[PDB]
RNA sequence: AUACCACACACAAGGGAUCGUUUGGCUCCUGGGACGAGGAAGGGCGCAGCAGAGAGCGAUAUGUGUGGGAGCAGCAGCAAUG
RNA sequence: GUACCGAGUGAUCGGUGGUGGAGGUAGAUGCAGAGCAGAUCUUGGUGGUAGUAGCGAUAAUUUGUCUUCAGCGGCAAAGACU
RNA sequence: GAGCCUCUAGUGGAUGUUUUACACAUGUAAGGGAAUUCGGCAAAAUGGAUGCGUAACUUCGGGAGAAGUAUUGGUUCAAUUG
RNA sequence: CAGCGGUGUUGUACGAUAUGAGCUUUCUAUUGUAGUAGCGAGUAUUUGAGACACUGGUUGUUACCACCGUCGU
């Protein structure tokens, strides 16, 4: 086709003689007010106080190695949830308490963790503490 | 007398291109005085104009291969392109085998 | 070019002393009221047609 | 000139500020921003910067689509001949060894 | 409608209508109806103290004779020996 | 020619103040190339669109220095191309 | 005297900004492989030289580079065109 | 901008030294002895080397305290 083909082709009829709300057109996209509902809490903990499992015996903080990207270590309170939330790093949000309780299965299980993964997010991340890479290495 | 024309003559009478001429630049005064070619005689003669010398290309590679090639490296079956008979003419093979023979057979006879 | 007949040379001749402005001291004679040479001509704007 | 008339010797990261710059025209673009970082190191957005023949043509030793990764440059600040109200910065090659243990030095003449 | 768009009036721009003027045209009438081998009609090229076009003139390119008589339009020079 | 003011149902007519610098009417009759919004009318002059659309196929350009008086103009040193 | 690279000789300006979307010249792509479309249109794949091996039909000249397969750089040697 | 810590990407720098399928027999002193070599793809050591980035860790050095306008009391 000439004159592009990354478009909508036809944009109406000949009546009515005025173009719809309801057709698609170029424009922004992104940065948008989202609200999630209904998102499960997994764990509650402090930026510099070390955590262990029932099966993961090793002690260690939430902090991986080298730290989040654009951010560093964290240092005070964290919550940690399940999937993905709104918005890049360093933004801020709002938290509620759930406006109605949720009748499905899936949300009102229990939770057990067995591991946390704090491999290095630069590269492929190979070790879990410096203590590994120290061993790994010589000397 | 502007400095564009100083440069044509002096190729001119130096026998090379206006790209090989270099004027000094400390006494411009002095070039743009110039009025006719004996002036620009003696500028030459003075060292105020110069012919500057010639890019290098040398042979080095050239030499070097062509010895490997002596000595019967590269051309390999990789190495070629044209048809054997490009390479190696055989109407040429035969010419030279029996222009030999003849000679041969000929110097025989006359001997006895 | 550089080959001409007789001819085609006394053409450009002619056409070559024709091609003047007006000389500065006619103006100032009370009697002259030209203001431009209108026969004036470039070699870019028109052919002579000496062929 | 600075501070007890001494010259600075800086080091710039050419690698770095060229980062976005296209391949095709690396070279030429990269000279608008030597002067670009001059600038805002000293805080004076105004003022001249004046490249040395010597330093014009070490940036320009592999082409147009290359420039070093660093260069080590001598800075003199002066008032600017043609307009007084201005400032000059001038600008001189230095040849190094190796840039390990350069930092930013400021030397008496 | 603070500043945009429109209209009215005063001043400045932009264009050349109107009125005043005319060493040109047109029509009718009367006269005339005169070229060339003694080279015509028509074409070209030259000629000025400063001179392109046009006018005038032919290497004698403002010469001779007759009748008159005051200047040659600019600048430099000429003129009752015209 | 331009602002105002009066007369007439109306086609039009009259006066006043500035501009202009030499010609102009009222009555009765005569002769006509005798009245314009239009013809994708003819000629000349000017808008909105608009400081907008565009002005950049090709090898490529940087630094200093003099002019220029503000020309990537000239000259040195590099980087490229046919 | 192909394309690509260099010597002799010759060469260049509408300024700054990292610059969304849609374009125009181009690159690359999991698994599938014409399901796409009037239609494999466009693109991809094959490619030089050396050897082995080559069908129907035919005007006996051709078909024929049929098809189908293998080899290829650098170095150091023998042997003399294999 | 540099050190010194930390986290990555690529794959083992330059230069030396040793080895290398093979091919070869040169020189100095001096009568006869001693001295006495060249040319070579590659491979191993020094060397998880060298290069390059980012650090909300820590030390040193260097730069930055202005100015112009509008509305109000």
């Amino acid at each position: 086709s000439r004159k592009g083909k990354r478009k909508v082709a036809c944009i109406g009829a000949w009546h009515p003689a005025n173009v719809r709300r309801t057709v698609a057109r170029a424009g922004q996209l992104g940065f948008h007010r989202r609200t999630a509902q209904n998102k499960k809490i997994y764990m509650m903990g402090n930026g510099k106080t070390p955590f262990s499992t029932e099966y993961d015996l090793t002690s260690k903080t939430i902090n991986p190695m080298g730290g989040f990207l654009r951010y560093g270590n964290v240092k005070s309170d964290f919550i940690m949830v399940k999937g993905g939330i709104q918005g890049p790093s360093k933004r801020v949000l709002a938290l509620r308490k759930a406006f109605a309780p949720s009748n499905l299965g899936k949300d009102n299980e229990e939770i057990v963790l067995k591991f946390v993964d704090a491999s290095s997010k630069k590269g492929y991340g190979r070790f879990q503490t410096t203590e590994e890479k120290k061993a790994y290495f010589g000397i | 007398m502007k400095l564009p024309r100083v440069k044509e003559l002096s190729a001119d009478i130096l026998k090379c291109g206006v790209r090989r001429i270099y004027l000094d630049t400390f006494e411009p005064s002095k070039l743009s005085a110039a009025t006719s070619r004996d002036d620009i005689r003696k500028l030459i003669k003075d060292g105020l104009i110069v012919r500057k010398a010639q890019k290098i290309h040398s042979r080095y590679h050239a030499n070097k291969l062509m010895r490997e090639k002596e000595k019967g490296r590269h051309s390999g079956p990789g190495k070629v392109k044209g048809s054997k008979n490009a390479r190696m003419p055989e109407k040429d093979k035969w010419i030279k085998r029996i222009r030999d023979l003849r000679n041969t057979l000929k110097e025989l006879r006359d001997k006895g | 070019g550089s080959i001409k007949t007789r001819r085609i040379k006394v053409q450009l001749v002619s056409a070559l002393k024709k091609n003047r402005c007006i000389p500065q001291w006619k103006r100032a004679c009370p009697g002259f009221k030209q203001q431009y040479n209108f026969t004036k001509r470039s070699w870019k704007r028109k052919t002579l047609k000496a062929c | 000139a600075f501070k007890d008339d001494k010259a600075i010797e800086l080091t710039i990261p050419m690698g770095k500020i060229t980062i976005d710059v296209s391949k095709r025209w690396k070279c030429r673009i990269g000279i608008r921003r030597l002067k670009k970082f001059i600038t805002k190191t000293f805080h004076d957005k105004e003022a001249e910067v004046q490249i040395s023949p010597d330093l014009n043509k070490f940036l320009w030793e592999r082409g147009m689509r290359n420039v070093p990764k660093r260069v080590r440059v001598r800075v003199n600040q002066e008032p600017y001949p043609k307009d007084p109200s201005k400032k000059v910065y001038k600008l001189s090659h230095v040849v190094v060894s190796t840039f390990k243990g350069l930092g930013t030095e400021a030397i008496a003449e």
